[PDB]
């Protein structure tokens, strides 16, 4: 097996996703599908699909284009406010494992209420006070420190509560933060908001207490680009320091495609990547709405490809993932007719990578994969899922397996794929299809015959006959292996009453009489093999048929004409014994016509052949 | 299939949608249903007898069951494909997933018919499932139009 502990979870999750829209019922949350494997490894994989399922749970418009989705401004508003929830709440528990040792410990004990927490965790970073902090404390802590760590970690209200026991030591700044937690969206009035900003912008530009510098512009959006980097040390500071900026409908301001494009293109993976930390890009990536980038970026980490196929797959089961129309651009692409600051990915390509590393060994699980692609198609009108099935047997040659095993007493055994569509007759054709053109026939009529295709079937049964027609019948032959086959299938094909046109058809069952003329000749078993030939009526014995079966094989398949001259000869030969054990003169009439017959027909090794029957004939006289 | 949609019986079609939903090609399945009833129908009796109160003893009613038999195999397919893709995201590392992709190009097929007798099913189908989600959202006044007249009838319609 070529899937690690890690990636096998996964395909069984994604086995149940399927066997449930295979059978009609509920469509799952596969966010929550994939997380449940996640909590078997590191919290380093958990606290991603956290950042998944949050970023993902947002009201959306069902059976709409995806395009469409990310590009609404009603959307990509909601995606801010999700990450900022995510950078808040992600903040709240460092500030626990900060206070406590293990989150297991604080609760226990209870969490407390975020102002306590807050306090508890002033306590530790910064057990000493800062001689440039400003207006004064609040219960042993500066008044500005609890506002931002409060702020940071998403409590307003727990915010606010120090506000209401600082009013007259802030001044004006009561009336103003009392707005920005009742307004929505986390911004003032453009009134209000003018007054504070040109206050801050006045002579609080450069303030020694940076607490105060960070609060004021979070609340206003301003200075954008002085990163607070004296309280936002860490990047998810920065991503929330950002995104608590963002602006929508020129100085001074900060757009979310300006944000978006800004961290990715002027400080790439190489910015965000120098510690050797993939994730840290990835959350920069998702929590700022480039889920393609980060997808595409975390797919070519080889440790983490698994993650990075199933969050592209949760976003294309959500109509949010944006695919590439072509299938021969690179994964990852901005098409020329949008805007630039989005990007596209080649999902077709994504999913074809990961499926050849364990296609070979585990087909089962690949097939699950293959269906996400049931719903596109390529340039030539073929189904993805379809010709990844077929590409996937021809590849694997497990035919019982994937395609349903068609023994040799009538059943169909399904197969893998019949779970996923009903209609399997194009595939095992085309299955069929290729094997046929590669010689393969013994296999093409295997697999023709499972889809019950007895045009083919006979037709290449036809071929592998002709050449063992006069052979010897031996144990294990090749003709002992052909023959037992296509009695096998002139039973099932008469038991079941299929016939392929009559041309093919009729060959097909003379041939299998044939066979047993010569197995019958080869036996010695003499009266026997010649009762068989006479009733084919394929050679003449009497003068007066030699006009018609010679009409006859003008237009008999050239399968048959090719054994003409060893059907002669065994004739002869089997009159030619019977002379030597009136009947002689009815012996020696026969040897006649054979000889007229074959005189009259041009045909395989003719010219030793007429001499042979001639010379058979002259000793019996 | 859609060359002799008109001929297709209903045993015949149950099973084709079946396995077309089995193989995750549901866009397709529900094109194949569509097709079948603008086939069975092309004179568009069912939409008349529903706009003349659906009078019992008419024989309409067999144009409006052949359409139905459509209809409901639609819900089918949309119902599997909710089904397959629970717990499935809609977008994997920014870009669209395959499941989402399916879901969209079934929602275009749908949202993408002329079929009036069929939009009324789909949103009555809606309705039942409580898709208030979806109904709401329409625009349409078609939707308004078809509430005016079932509101005096019905609690959830005239709240609608």
């Amino acid at each position: 097996s070529s899937l690690d502990n890690i990636e096998m979870a996964y395909a069984r999750q994604i086995y149940i996703y399927n066997e449930k829209i295979v059978n009609g019922h509920l469509q799952p949350n596969l966010v929550d599908l994939c997380a449940s494997v996640a909590e078997l490894d590191d919290k380093s994989i958990s606290d991603m699909w956290t950042m998944v399922k949050q970023m993902t749970d947002v009201l959306l418009t069902p059976a709409t284009d995806a395009l469409k989705n990310r590009s609404s401004v009603e959307v990509r508003m909601e995606f801010v406010r999700q990450a900022l929830a995510y950078l808040e709440q992600s903040y709240k528990n460092y500030t626990l494992v900060t206070v406590f040792g293990n989150l297991h410990q604080a609760q226990l004990g209870g969490v407390p209420g975020t102002y306590q927490l807050v306090r508890s965790f002033l306590n530790i970073k910064l057990p000493a006070p800062l001689p440039g902090l400003q207006d004064g404390e609040v219960e042993g802590h500066p008044v500005w420190a609890l506002i931002y760590y409060c702020m940071r970690c998403g409590d307003l209200l727990a915010a606010s509560q120090v506000v209401n026991r600082a009013q007259h030591q802030l001044g004006e700044f009561k009336t103003w933060f009392q707005e920005y937690m009742n307004s929505k969206d986390r911004r003032l009035s453009p009134a209000t908001e003018n007054k504070l900003r040109l206050h801050y912008r006045r002579a609080l530009r450069n303030n020694t207490d940076p607490y105060k510098r960070a609060v004021y512009c979070i609340i206003g959006r301003c200075d954008v680009t002085d990163n607070q980097s004296e309280v936002a040390d860490k990047t998810e500071d920065y991503l929330w320091l950002k995104l608590n900026q963002v602006c929508f409908d020129p100085q001074d301001r900060l757009t979310l495609s300006q944000f978006q494009k800004q961290l990715l293109e002027d400080y790439g993976e190489s910015h965000f990547t120098v510690n050797q930390q993939p994730f840290l890009y990835f959350q920069v990536l998702f929590l700022t709405a480039q889920f393609e980038a980060a997808v595409a970026f975390l797919f070519r980490m080889e440790r983490l490809r698994c993650h990075a196929v199933h969050v592209a797959l949760v976003l294309f089961e959500l109509k949010l993932l944006l695919k590439s129309s072509g299938q021969s651009a690179q994964l990852l692409s901005h098409e020329p007719g949008d805007p630039p600051c989005l990007r596209r990915l080649n999902f077709v390509r994504l999913l074809m990578l990961y499926t050849r590393k364990f296609e070979s060994t585990d087909p089962r699980e690949a097939l699950q994969y293959f269906y996400f692609l049931r719903d596109e198609k390529d340039s030539q009108g073929e189904n993805m899922f379809l010709r990844c099935v077929s590409e996937l047997v021809i590849e694997s040659r497990e035919f019982d397996m994937i395609l349903g095993k068609l023994e040799n007493d009538g059943s169909r055994k399904p197969g893998v794929i019949d779970k996923f569509t009903s209609d399997t007759k194009p595939i095992i054709n085309k299955v069929a299809s290729v094997a046929e053109n590669k010689g393969l026939f013994e296999e093409a009529a295997k697999l023709y015959d499972l889809a019950k295709n007895a045009d083919k079937v006979l037709e290449l049964m036809n071929k592998l006959l002709s050449p063992v027609v006069p052979q010897i019948s031996a144990p294990q032959s090749n003709k002992e292996r052909l023959k037992n086959m296509a009695l096998s299938i002139a039973e099932r094909y008469r038991a079941q009453g299929i016939s392929a046109n009559k041309f093919v058809d009729s060959t097909f069952y003379l041939l299998l009489d044939l066979i047993t003329f010569f197995d019958e000749y080869h036996s010695g078993h003499i009266d026997r093999a010649f009762d068989i030939i006479e009733r084919l009526k394929l050679v003449p014995l009497n003068q007066e048929s030699v006009e018609e079966r010679v009409a006859a094989f003008r237009n008999f398949s050239d399968e048959i004409r090719h054994n003409l001259s060893e059907v002669l000869l065994a004739t002869m030969n089997i009159l030619f014994t019977q002379f030597k054990r009136d009947r002689d003169s009815q012996l020696r009439s026969q040897a006649r016509t054979l000889i007229t017959f074959a005189g009259m027909i041009p045909y395989r090794t003719s010219g030793d052949t007429n001499a042979r029957l001639v010379q058979m004939e002259v000793l019996m006289n | 299939f859609e060359q002799v949609a008109g001929s297709l019986t209903p045993a015949n079609l149950t099973t084709a949608v079946e396995q077309m939903i089995s193989l995750k090609y549901y866009a397709g399945a529900i094109q194949l249903c569509l097709t079948v009833a603008q086939q069975k129908d092309r004179g568009n009796t069912a939409l008349s007898w529903v706009n003349d109160g659906k009078p019992a003893n008419d024989s309409r009613k067999k144009a409006f069951d052949e359409r139905k038999i459509c209809y409901n195999l639609i819900h089918q397919v949309l119902d599997k494909l909710e089904s397959d893709f629970a717990g499935e995201p809609e977008l994997v590392d920014g870009r669209p997933t395959l499941a989402a992709t399916k879901r969209m190009e079934a929602y275009n097929v749908v949202n993408d018919s002329s079929d009036e007798v069929f939009h009324f099913d789909m949103y009555e189908w809606y309705i039942e499932k409580g898709w208030t989600d979806r109904i709401l959202s329409i625009d349409s006044p078609h939707v308004i139009t078809y509430l005016q007249r079932l509101a005096e009838t019905d609690f959830r319609h005239a709240e609608l």
